[PDB]
RNA sequence: GAAAGCGGGGCCUCACGAUCCUUCUGACCUUUUGGGUUUUAAGCAGGAGGUGUCAGAAAAGUUACCACAGGGAUAACUGGCU
RNA sequence: AGAGUGGCGCGGACGCUACGCCGCGACGAGUAGGAGGGCCGCUGCGGUGAGCCUUGAAGCCUAGGGCGCGGGCCCGGGUGGA
RNA sequence: ACGCGUCCCCCGCGAGCGCACGGGGUCGGCGGCGAUGUCGGCUACCCACCCGACCCGUCUUGAAACACGGACCAAGGAGUCUAACACGUGCGCGAGUCGGGGGCUACGAAAGCCGCCGUGGCGCAAUGAAGGUGAAGGCCGGCGCCGCCGGCCGAGGUGGGAUCCCGAGGCCUUCCAGUCCGCCGAGGGCGCACCACCGGCCCGUCUCGCCCGCCGCGCCGGGGAGGUGGAGCACGAGCGCACGU
RNA sequence: CAGUAACGGCGAGUGAACAGGGAAGAGCCCAGCGCCGAAUCCCCGCCCCGCGGCGGGGCGCGGGAAAUGUGGCGUACGGAAGACCCACUCCCCGGCGCCGGGGGGCCCAAGUCCUUCUGAUCGAGGCCCAGCCCGUGGACGGUGUGAGGCCGGUAGCGGCCCCCGGCGCGCCGGGCCCGGGUCUUCCCGGAGUCGGGUUGCUUGGGAAUGCAGCCCAAAGCGGGUGGUAAACUCCAUCUAAGGCUAAAUACCGGCACGAGACCGAUAGUCAACAAGUACCGUAAGGGAAAGUUGAAAAGAACUUUGAAGAGAGAGUUCAAGAGGGCGUGAAACCGUUAAGAGGUAAACGGGUGGGGUCCGCGCAGUCCGCCCGGAGGAUUCAACCCGGCGGCGGGUCCGGCCGUGCCGGCGGGGCGGAUCUCCCGCUCCCGUCGGCGGGGGACCGCCCCCCGGCCGGCGACCGGCCGCCGCCGGGCGCAUUUCCACCGCG
């Protein structure tokens, strides 16, 4: 029975909720497991990074997040082949592999051919046996000095190029900001109506001649 | 960062500025009256008129 | 706490604050929003006009990122920089103007509210409302668009 | 700001406790009804103990 | 009506009807989900189809085989006032 | 209870937990129901009492003695046994 | 009505003792009775007499009722946790605020830490069913009217409004000037919050009229005067924590 | 993301996904087109090894499966053959010795020292000038109370002795003849299924989100999807009708464990105990009540009344006022002693009187100063020098230390800013103009440290030499001073 002024409101407790209640009393020594069996992981994989195979330069979609950059799933099959690393050799040296990814612009394709040389250079690669190395395998001084990495490998931070303070020319100031947004809206919507009547008016001149 | 700067109000009350801007005290008490009926009592009646 | 509440001052009194005559009994009006066009009418129609009925068109699979339009007024349009692009720009002779990009501080459309601090300014913005054009031009500044 | 905090802080290293939901409702019971001259509470169903 | 005027129903006090859905009337109108041309739906405003239990559920009986919660706020007796 | 320029005896109650003391007037029914204050009770947890107990703890009993309007609490005696 | 020095119609500090109907009571007044049988003791145990006094809970206009439950005693026995909401009150920070998921390293399942862990939430912007639109103005010059050129101040009144500010005149110890330091003050000034009234600006809609703007010259875009719909502007108070209803 | 977009006698009411940021992270195999003399598999008789996961090698004119299709290369990220380039010694299947966790058990400091209360001590008081002794052990339990040092443990990258792995590295023994870049020519995929019409269930999905039946039932520039039915259209994005795969998640049953601001025998599980037991129902099923002598049994020899239970005296214990359903032992209700009283059922409120009980420790009556008279004690008071300490300002002695105080410096720095650009990474161009980055160098703010020049503080913050006046000790001072105790209707 509502008294007086006071917001109307709909609860969903009409089912038998109590029989399905979830609690997190676990919450503290469920963390302290992950962190343990986390701590197991990389003692198993000694000088390989615990940061694992490296994630590509990838955007966020739609008009909201399309200003941003983030880590992805895997490197496309025209970024691996151009650089000089094969798809089944790339798995065997910390470089990500995904069979689906696309190349639609060359502004996010040149950014992922350079990404793989940075890496290929700064890697340290051990010999098959300790007592007999070969050709591409690195020397026994780096390998002395070489050691594990912590946190994402070459992590992608948020970037923007700066600009100076400029004296404005006499045709920037003579450019409308609102009336050029309204004459691009007008001609996008009405172009379907435009073209059929430039056709039907030019149709009648053809008929009355012949 | 402090609300009031000197908590010492034993000493702020007795520095040159505060004791040259307050009126004087009234330390006398005035206890209640017993109305001696002046139709009866003499000098009570010589006080009125 | 269970000590500072009303129910201690009532161990001793009979009706416990729900009545001699008409008692606390289970559900007197009907449970929840009942009586919407019957016996709880008045109330509904005197603090919630317009609960009962249809209006407008229905859009189905509504993706809200397409509808995404943040906002930045004039009065405080200088709020996207440091305190270094404005004091040295006021010092000039040849008459320079710093480039405030609004896409860099999570702002899409530029709105036309208050005054302006009057010194030259180039203004990138995805959407210019008609007062954000005429305030910045009368003082003296460009209006470059972005996508 | 020590006290307010010290109460609301000392709650979080506390363990849960609970009294069971089986118990009480772990009989088949049922009221005898009006008549017989007994209180109307539910009573237990059939026996000789 | 010459002109002052007077007229937005009966000289004045009664002769009437909501959410929803169904109809018609209005415009070089909004929408029809990736973009566009044509059928097609959806809306915005203004009228009509009606609730007469008329602030507005969609609804017939019988129980002397009977049942529960209650009432002396309610009848079948005595007593009381008349 | 104003401030300037010239014509023998080393002495005098109490106070003011300012969240306390003190000071002069008018009033004081209450059922449903509101609200404050409780140095009114009953069990647990952090602090504190250089707390207390086999030279007698808790509980009970008591024509023994005291305390506040009141809820309740302080001490004499006998039991009891941690 | 009772010294004297001058103004007149009209003929500025004397000396002590003392008594009291005087801002709530004190005798610088007295007498008996005191050891195993008497002193005191309101309080708590038994008796007696005068006045008063029907049994409790309860529904009910009305209960001592010929309305119902109560033979006696112990021990148990009934507004509660959690999910919303709102108004008030304490506290931190304040155009901001908050790590709650995730991370890093006996009491501790606690506790300190991330900032390029604030993604995110609520808040700083409305309004339309939508496409969409989206928050002051004045006052003097270059050509009595447009379209554009410069320079200055700026979030607008009137009425009531806690306090401040300016101060005609005065605030005594013999007189006659002269001040500093304070306080008292006729009437007269800037008007903080809270309102009452008048103008304006943004969205929606309605009636009347003329000029603007153009890489695409239109069934294209933009400006102007008066009514009217709103949960709008108009120099911001929110956010996290806790308590109560 | 949202109590949203969507449903809903558009009423009650219900209700997602994608983007964003995290935990976890791993990716692959056939049918089919066709190349390689089925190159492939199963079972049996015989020896060598050998295994309580029947696997290793040799030898069978030994049987069988199979062209109605076995194995090898190979499956949309395309695959293959051939030609011409670039390179070529590491990849698994078991034994023999060599290099340090997971389960069992057996062991590791210090008072029962000196008095003292008790029935008994684990209690009370001491143990010096190493503040009894050990403390990586002051968790917990037991022991005739209440223990770090009396008994078990507690602590520690502590000690030993047995059982079974796990990584690394030799010696024999088994396999395996294998890899990438340019050019030419071949060649590519799941059917009664996709799809519709209708009928019924389902969903937030609206001219139908998913599922099923019955009917109709495909295509190869082909087929699904693109949240409002359809025709006529360009784009955008996945390959459906065969198959396998660890983690991040869930766990009121089971096997062991560790805790608790919980409950304490009408509680807490139905169950602290011969409980899913006594007992009830033909059967499905229903299902309790019930903890406590004492430190130790020292559980009461002998006598005496009685036929027997019941008793009287002896006796053990600190106690039977703890006597085998035995800790303390409340009320209701009984029985007996003292008192009291008693014809309007009792009981209750106001007010007094009588009697009891105890209790006052009641029975010759209050202290506290100063003053005056009359009897005495004790080596004693003022003052002056001798040391130590505070309270203070020396209105104008000397330094040092702060600062929510500033003004310098051609002083020796640590991070901050949406302020400006010489050395070089990488990349389009022909040693070269231009362009985006990886650091250094100027400039402005915010502060740490060091030298000079003004202001304020020593009351959340000092040291020395002075001057004062205050105490406290030491000398001197020898009484008409200084106080002690007592006596007077002062």
């Amino acid at each position: 029975a509502p008294s007086r002024n006071g917001m109307i409101l709909k609860p969903h407790f009409h089912k038998d909720w109590q029989r399905r209640v979830a609690t997190w009393f676990n919450q503290p020594a469920r963390k302290i497991r992950r962190r343990k069996a986390r701590q197991a992981r990389a003692r198993r994989i000694a000088p390989r990074p615990a940061a694992g195979p490296i994630r590509p330069i990838v955007r966020c979609p739609t008009v909201r997040y399309h200003t941003k950059v983030r880590a992805g799933r895997g490197f496309s099959l025209e970024e691996l082949r151009v650089a000089g690393i094969h798809k089944k050799v790339a798995r065997t040296i910390g470089i990500s592999v995904d069979p689906r990814r696309r190349n639609k612009s060359t502004e996010s394709l040149q950014a992922n051919v350079q990404r793989l040389k940075e890496y290929r250079s700064k890697l340290v690669l051990f010999p098959r046996k300790p007592s007999a190395p070969k050709k591409g395998d690195s020397s026994a001084e780096e390998l002395k000095l070489a050691t594990q990495l912590t946190g994402p490998v070459m992590p992608i931070r948020n970037v923007f190029k700066k600009e100076k303070a400029r004296v404005i020319t006499e045709e920037e100031k003579n450019f409308k900001a609102f009336a050029s947004l309204r004459m691009a809206r007008a001609n996008a919507r009405l172009f379907g109506i435009r073209a059929k009547r430039a056709k039907e008016a030019a149709e009648q001149d053809v008929e009355k001649k012949k | 960062m402090h609300k009031m700067l000197n908590t010492d109000l034993s000493r702020i009350l007795k520095s040159p500025e505060i004791q040259r801007a307050l009126r004087a005290p009234r330390k006398k008490i005035h206890r209640r009256v017993l109305k001696k009926n002046p139709l009866k009592n003499l000098r009570i009646m010589l006080k009125l008129n | 706490p269970s000590r500072l509440r009303k129910t201690r001052k009532l161990r001793g009194h009979v009706s416990h604050g729900h009545g001699r005559i008409g008692k606390h009994r289970k559900h007197p009006g009907g449970r929840g929003n009942a009586g919407g066009m019957h016996h709880h009418r008045i109330n509904f129609d005197k603090y919630h006009p317009g609960y009962f009925g249809k209006v407008g068109m229905r859009h189905y699979h509504l993706k809200r990122n397409q509808s995404f339009c943040p906002t930045v007024n004039l009065d405080k349009l200088w709020t996207l920089v440091s305190e270094q692009t404005r004091v040295n720009a006021a010092k000039n002779k040849t008459g320079a103007a710093p480039i405030i990009d609004v896409v860099r501080s999570g702002y899409y459309k530029v709105l036309g509210k208050g005054k302006l601090p009057k010194q030259p300014v180039i203004v990138k913005a995805k959407f210019f409302s008609r007062r954000a054009e005429e305030k910045i031009k009368g003082v003296g500044g460009a209006c470059v668009l972005v996508a | 700001i020590v006290n307010f905090v010290h109460t609301n802080l000392r709650k979080n290293n506390r363990q849960p406790y609970a009294v069971s939901e089986l118990a009480g409702h772990q009989t088949s019971a049922e009221s005898w009804g009006t008549g017989r001259a007994v209180a109307r509470i539910p009573r237990v169903r059939g026996g000789g103990t």
